[PDB]
């Protein structure tokens, strides 16, 4: 139990770190994805120009 | 009058000239404006194509 719980109470703060770094990764992924509204935009813009 | 009647076979020559260019010069700037209105056309078309 001395190093199991040693192990366990790591692999907690290696586990909780995850919970917000892979929300940090969410929340860079819904930046990507309003930037593509953007694009959509521009290139529609883009589009009635080049016509 | 001897050589007046050269000068009416001249003068016969020129008048029936001068009067084709009296047309000719107004057909010339008959075309003149049309040119203009069509040059008109592509300077406008050229702010679109700068705009654009």
């Amino acid at each position: 139990v001395e190093e199991g719980t040693k192990l366990a109470d790591e692999a907690d703060e290696k586990l909780n770190s995850i919970v917000g770094a892979v929300e940090r990764i969410n929340e860079m992924l819904q930046n990507i994805a309003a930037a593509i509204e953007e694009q959509n935009a521009a290139v529609d813009e883009i589009t009635t120009a080049m016509t | 009058g001897s050589h007046m009647k050269d000068v009416q076979t001249e003068t016969f020559s020129v008048a029936e000239s001068i009067e084709e260019i009296s047309k000719a010069n107004e057909e010339i700037t008959n075309q003149l404006l049309g040119i203009s209105k069509e040059m008109d056309n592509i300077s406008t078309r050229i702010e679109s194509i700068s705009a654009s």
